[PDB]
């Protein structure tokens, strides 16, 4: 439960960060695949699954476009992400534990780009959006 | 699975340009301030008042090195992990009762700290070696209490 | 995140359980103490921490009291459970984890005595429940 | 720890008093139930609608009754659980693909229907034994995938 210096937080840093979502996003699919290879059931139906590819960095456009939006519905992530809900949580089923995977993959991305900027403080709020982003998500289980 | 050759490489890698004193510390500091009910256990450190007072504190960067240092020994001893940790294990999980999962907290910091010292030398193969290594290791911090 | 029947269901079966309150908590408490002594060491101050143990007996009936303050706080956990979270998350810095465990010893103490009441239907919305407790008693960390 | 005599004796009755025809269709019934997303693994059992089209599925009771039946070999070997889950380790950490979360989610609903099957008579320490038995068997299931 986001604070408004939370809300602040990982707004200032979204700005700064925001430019290379494309980037991010790609590059945190890619070690979510290689690393949790678990997670290449989800995305099997895709004809090539390896960090190159065009399938995974389209995708991973979409997903920080998921985070972007989130960003933006800050202050009510239930009522913001219930589409995305609806479909990971019941639709394709999603196992809970891949958000806490993805969510890792993220952050691990996020030091690797912008090393300055990704302090302790932003840190703990970045932590606390993206549990409260997968909590949003979790909505559709049960 | 079991070490492969590659994997072997990349690990000594890693642990042969490592600044123990920049990461350790570091590392120790952010767990304490993202996952802090860890503080329960440092106790005796003293001032940890709030993210500076922790990041600062000698007591934490002093012992960030020593969870370093530890690492440093199943990494001369990849094969024989489990019994190289075995005394770790009692002080961690009988001596202080420390939920396993804590472990697992330590271990996404450590790795977060070495992305950004690290850049994009920190590919996605490093990153997989990297939390094999650390998985392992966990394991056996806990391994005798279940 | 708590449906209307979700609260309606949480409601019948504490209405149902209620009586028996401070029974479930000694049982519940003295579990988990013996199953799980990595949480022993919360209770340390106190002389005799045993099944038996009039320490745990009394403050089984403090922890329902606090179950019974949820069912009524039910629509704002997080507003509800605000003491309880400054003490557990701040001053105690009590491990997240020992809620999943506390949490889990106190479904299987209602499975023993209310095998009946204890359906699959009302395990969904006690879990849902429980879930949102220790998040809302999670609070206070950071 | 390792096997006390005490526990060997309780696990040995536990299994040997149970209706694995009552319980372990009740315990799976439970899990994809409460825990839903684990229903994505059981896709060719069919009807899963809702609550009451999964306590009735044929396929998913007799399905619960086999992992039981599962477990009564490392009953039957409890000094050699680790190779006796190998096989099942392998089926379920790389041919399905299970998070290693999903194996504690089976567990606590088999306690949970075991609880209710036993009233008084599953004493904390009856509990105790169990969730060690059900704890190793755990660390078998997905031992090999870290
Ligand atoms: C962590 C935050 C996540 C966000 C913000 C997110 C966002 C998205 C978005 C925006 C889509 C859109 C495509 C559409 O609209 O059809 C999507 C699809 C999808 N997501 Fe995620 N997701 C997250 C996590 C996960 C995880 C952890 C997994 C799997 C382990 C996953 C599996 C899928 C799959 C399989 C699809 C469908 C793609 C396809 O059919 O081609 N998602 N997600
Ligand atoms: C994550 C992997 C970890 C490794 C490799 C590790 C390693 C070590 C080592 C090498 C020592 C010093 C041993 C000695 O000097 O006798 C130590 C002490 C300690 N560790 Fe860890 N540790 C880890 C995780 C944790 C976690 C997650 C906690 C959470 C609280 C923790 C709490 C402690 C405490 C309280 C001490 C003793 C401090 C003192 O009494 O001075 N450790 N650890
Ligand atoms: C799970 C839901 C829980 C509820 C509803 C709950 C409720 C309570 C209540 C009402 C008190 C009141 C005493 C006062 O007002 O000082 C209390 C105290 C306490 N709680 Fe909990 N608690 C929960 C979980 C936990 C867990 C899991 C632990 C430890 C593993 C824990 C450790 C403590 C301790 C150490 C105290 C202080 C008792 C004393 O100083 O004598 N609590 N809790
Ligand atoms: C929790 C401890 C568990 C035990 C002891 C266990 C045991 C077993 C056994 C004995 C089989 C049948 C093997 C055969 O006939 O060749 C099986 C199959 C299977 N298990 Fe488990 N299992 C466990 C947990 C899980 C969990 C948590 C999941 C979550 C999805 C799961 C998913 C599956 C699936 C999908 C199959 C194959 C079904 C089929 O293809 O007919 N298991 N398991």
């Amino acid at each position: 439960s986001l604070s408004d210096k939370d809300k602040a937080a990982v707004r200032a840093l979204w700005s700064k960060i925001g430019k290379s979502a494309d980037a991010i996003g790609n590059d945190a699919l890619s070690r979510m695949i290689v690393v949790y290879p678990q997670t290449k059931t989800y995305f099997s139906h895709w004809p090539d699954v390896t960090p190159g590819s065009p399938h995974i960095k389209a995708h991973g456009k979409k997903v920080m476009g998921g985070i972007a939006l989130a960003v933006s519905k800050i202050d009510d992530l239930k009522t913001g992400l219930m589409e995305l809900s609806e479909q990971h949580a019941y639709k394709l089923r999603v196992d809970p534990a891949n958000f806490k995977i993805l969510n890792h993959c993220i952050l691990v991305v996020i030091s690797t780009m912008f090393p300055k900027e990704f302090t302790p403080e932003a840190h703990v709020s970045l932590d606390k959006f993206l549990s409260g982003v997968a909590l949003a998500l979790a909505e559709r289980y049960r | 699975v079991e070490w492969t050759d590659k994997e072997r490489s990349i690990i000594s890698d890693i642990f042969s340009h490592m600044d123990y004193d920049d990461i350790g510390p570091k590392a120790l500091s952010r767990c304490l301030i993202v996952y802090p009910w860890t503080q329960r256990h440092f106790s005796g450190f003293g001032n940890l008042y709030n993210a500076e007072a922790i990041i600062g504190n000698a007591n934490v960067a002093a012992h960030g090195i020593k969870v370093l240092h530890g690492l440093d020994r199943g990494v001369k001893n990849m094969d024989n992990i489990a019994a190289t940790y075995a005394d770790l294990s009692t002080l961690h999980s009988e001596k202080l009762h420390v939920d396993p999962d804590n472990f697992k907290l330590l271990s996404d910091c450590i790795t977060i700290v070495l992305a950004a010292k690290m850049g994009h030398a920190f590919t996605a193969e490093t990153q997989g070696a990297f939390q094999k290594f650390l998985a392992v290791v966990v394991s056996a911090l806990g391994k005798q209490y279940h």
